[PDB]
């Protein structure tokens, strides 16, 4: 089974260097090309440059004066590096194989936050329903988390094992914190019988946070 | 006399074979394209960019002015000159002269491109095709009647080094195996019925209609082959799921680099044959010519290189469905105006490394497809 | 550079029908009479995946529900008939010339029948009231379509500064979406006001929905 693996710092000042490693698994680098691949809002999708199966490196030319791609053979691994980064460097960096006259495998990305802000945990509060509400046949909770820096959070519910009727929104940057919130759905014969929590990582700032839903 | 014939080509499919003729009285040495696209006689009459010899008229004692004017027009260019006539000799043939219409150009516009070796055109399909009118004589008409030769020409094409035109019959070292006989469908083009193209021995599953929509023509004056766009379209679709082309690794990054090889290697393994079925004489039966990759992916760099640079022979036509040079290189074409019907065998001389890039073969069975093709 | 331009950059198409997307190449991207331009899905949250190779070929694993077309700088991609795993952004990619360049994509929304958010109240917790912040969360889950309109009201006046909205993508599944909009106050502001009141206006009725509570009731 062929996958790919990012790593990366997920927070990187202006002008300082990007370095993202891609362990590769299920095919080998001595037979396959590795493209570099990265997605942002301003500038979508853009082929940043790939390394051959005999170390042969082709590069976007708009990136050239910056970027260095490399692999390991014998670590299964490959590198990229990039010099100068500016804001709009930030983005989603794919690790990419080869594939005929295209690509097919795509790890899950990194993303990379150019940025001089500094990291902050965020702050998590369970939602449970009004006070007083009527006990309909169903019910919804949420979970809070906010003035984090920077971009990702993960999100779950019960670990992970609840995973229905789950809505999970996207982040919004509110005087340079960010704020995301999530809600799940549940029958009435759920909750509060059974134990509900929102579980919440920050790899930035090494948190993890549960909180679980109480009623009012 | 038809053996003297042979070898009275020069050229390239690229930039057109051309046959010499002397004009006029003294003789006016001039190069002139071999069309069967087209149905007049007419040489640069003026110096022009593109053209190293134009014939004077003035300096012809035998030359007659005919009173008017003429003009061509197609896709991208034209062509205008006066109208004459004159004594025309072809050293490679035809010792005896014989007084032809002749058109003089005066000006044109796409007609004299950069690269051509020929200052005129002789156009050898019919006459209805003739500018002003058909009742200006076609010069292969001229022929026919002051040679009293039959009314039957064939043309060999060795550009896959020039080629043969035999005017008047058929030249047996030309070819081998039997000639193939396709019915003229009408008479202005060299218009014939294609009942079927195969892509490595896929059928595309068009109707039959298409290949013939506007027309499906033999053109000696047309470089490559042409398809109507949807044609193309399926042809293109065809090869590329039937093509294995290399995977991008190191020293090849972009398709562009596809386009040229080193070290002996060539890109011919990787494609298809494709195959064109013609209606036989004989209704219930079809034959079918095969051009193989080395016709269709064709070599373009100068001489003393070590590698080798390809371009894919076959475009988008708007309209017709063009047999052209690219064809016709496989083949050696026999237009048998006598008869109506239009001949192909193979060519020994279109080989590559001794062996062959074309094939034709039948009888095939034309149940499964309409009475008629042409819409 | 050849630069790639895909058109529509959306489309709503329903379930069973046919979607065509186009993507148009500043240049010709074909060699060999093989075009160089390919065509991958990426569904929201994952990377994209090709579905396409050399214009036409569809990949191994593929539905047939998936075809590509085209040569020379006019290609498409044609989904039929429409299935809701469907919704995702589709982007062809060139390889003709370097760089490799990808188009701008093109986002395929299911148009499933329209339907009314089920909207949601939330008080600030008793943890962030604790310490000192005051929150007040509304969901609007599972409408269509995306179209949508949320007013907040404190003692029935209404509130515009310190709104927070996101939208989720499309569900893979049931072709909705759902809003979040929080509203962002002071403890001591919250603490001067009794009813809160989240109002959801949408295309599915020509009244509100209201969800509303009131402070320490
Ligand atoms: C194909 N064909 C024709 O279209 C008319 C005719 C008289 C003929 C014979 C010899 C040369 C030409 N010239 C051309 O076909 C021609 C050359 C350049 C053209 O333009 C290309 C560009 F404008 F430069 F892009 C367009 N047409 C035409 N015979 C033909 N067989």
């Amino acid at each position: 089974q062929v996958q790919l693996k990012e790593s990366g710092p997920v927070l990187v000042a202006p002008s300082q260097s990007l370095f993202i490693s891609c362990t590769v698994s299920g095919f080998s680098l001595t037979r396959y090309g590795v493209h570099w691949v990265r997605q942002s809002p301003g500038k979508g999708l853009e082929w940043l440059g790939v390394i051959w199966a005999g170390g042969t490196t082709n590069y976007n030319s708009a990136f050239m004066s910056r970027l260095t791609i490399s692999k390991d053979n014998s670590k299964s691994q490959v590198f990229l590096k990039m010099n100068s980064l500016q804001t709009d460097d930030t983005a989603i960096y794919y690790c990419v194989k080869a594939y005929r006259n295209a690509m097919d495998y795509w790890g899950q990305g990194t993303s990379v936050t150019v940025s001089s802000a500094k990291t902050t945990a965020p702050s998590v509060y369970p939602l449970a329903p009004v006070c007083g509400d009527t006990s309909g046949s169903s019910v919804t909770l949420g979970c809070l988390v906010k003035g984090y820096f920077p971009e990702p959070v993960t999100l779950t519910w019960n670990s992970g094992s609840l995973s229905s009727g789950v809505h999970t929104f996207p982040a919004v940057l509110q005087s340079d914190l960010y704020t995301l919130s999530s809600s799940v759905t549940v029958t009435s014969s759920t909750w509060p019988s059974q134990s509900i929590t929102c579980n919440v990582a920050h790899p930035a700032s090494s948190t993890k946070v549960d909180k679980k839903i109480e009623p009012r | 006399n038809f053996l003297a014939m042979v070898d009275n080509l020069q050229g390239d499919s690229g930039r057109g074979y051309y046959l010499e003729m002397l004009i006029g009285t003294p003789p006016q040495k001039l190069q002139i394209l071999v069309d069967t696209g087209s149905s007049n006689f007419a040489v640069a009459g003026t110096p022009h960019s593109y053209i190293d010899t134009y014939f004077d008229t003035e300096r012809s004692s035998t030359y007659r002015s005919k009173g008017f004017d003429v003009t061509v027009k197609y896709t991208q260019g034209s062509w205008t000159g006066f109208v004459g006539e004159d004594l025309v000799t072809i050293p490679k043939g035809f010792n005896t002269s014989f007084l032809v219409n002749i058109a003089t150009i005066f000006e044109s516009e796409n007609f004299f491109l950069p690269g051509i070796k020929w200052n005129g055109i002789l156009g050898l399909a019919y006459a209805t095709l003739a500018k002003p009118s058909s009742s200006l004589e076609t010069f292969f008409d001229s022929l026919v009647t002051q040679a009293n030769i039959p009314n039957v020409f064939s043309m060999q094409m060795c550009g896959a080094n020039g080629g043969s035109l035999v005017l008047g019959g058929i030249e047996p070292s030309l070819y081998k195996g039997d000639i193939w006989y396709t019915p003229i469908k009408e008479e202005w083009y060299y218009q014939i019925e294609i009942l079927k193209l195969e892509i490595g021995g896929q059928s595309l599953n068009l109707d039959c209609r298409e290949y013939n929509a506007d027309k499906a023509i033999v053109d000696s004056g047309t470089t490559l082959l042409r398809l109507p766009q949807k044609v193309f379209d399926a042809v293109v679709e065809a090869v590329a799921r039937a093509s294995l082309i290399p995977e991008f690794s190191d020293g090849f990054w972009t398709g562009s680099q596809l386009a040229c090889w080193t070290n002996s290697e060539t890109p011919w393994s990787y494609f298809p044959k494709i195959s064109i079925y013609l209606r036989d004489e004989n209704s219930s039966r079809s034959f079918r010519i095969t051009i193989l990759p080395q016709l269709y992916i064709q070599p373009m760099m100068g001489a003393g290189l070590n590698y080798e640079c390809y371009r894919f022979g076959i475009s988008p036509s708007t309209n017709a469905l063009v047999i052209g040079a690219t064809v016709m290189e496989g083949f050696y074409v026999i237009f048998d105006r006598a008869q109506k019907r239009v001949g192909f065998a193979a060519s020994p001389c279109a080989e590559i490394a001794g062996a062959a890039v074309s094939e034709i073969s039948g009888p095939f069975s034309t149940e499964d497809v309409a009475s008629n093709c042409v819409p | 550079n050849i630069v790639l331009s895909q058109s529509p950059g959306s489309l709503a198409v329903s379930l069973g029908q046919r979607a065509t997307i186009s993507c148009r190449a500043s240049k010709s991207v074909d060699t060999y009479g093989h075009s160089f331009i390919h065509w991958y899905q990426q569904k929201p949250g994952q990377p994209p995946n090709l579905l396409i190779h050399l214009a036409s070929n569809l990949e191994s694993g593929v539905p047939a529900r998936f075809s590509g077309r085209g040569s020379g700088t006019d290609f498409t991609l044609t989904i039929d008939p429409v299935e809701a795993d469907d919704a995702a952004t589709y982007y062809c990619q060139q390889n003709n010339e370097d760089p490799w360049t990808f188009g701008g994509g093109t986002k395929l929304e299911i148009k499933r029948a329209d339907a009314a958010p089920t909207v949601s109240i939330f008080p600030p917790s008793s943890e962030q009231l604790t310490s000192g912040g005051a929150s007040v969360v509304c969901f609007l889950n599972n409408f269509y379509p995306k179209d949508i309109n949320v007013k907040w009201k404190i003692d029935g006046s209404e509130r515009q500064n310190g709104v927070l909205n996101s939208w989720t993508d499309q569900d893979s599944k049931d072709s909705t979406y759902s809003m979040s909009s929080t509203l962002t106050l002071t403890k001591d502001e919250y603490e001067r006001h009794n009813s809160y009141t989240c109002e959801a206006t949408h295309k599915t009725s020509t009244s509100p929905i209201v969800k509303s509570f009131n402070r320490n009731e």
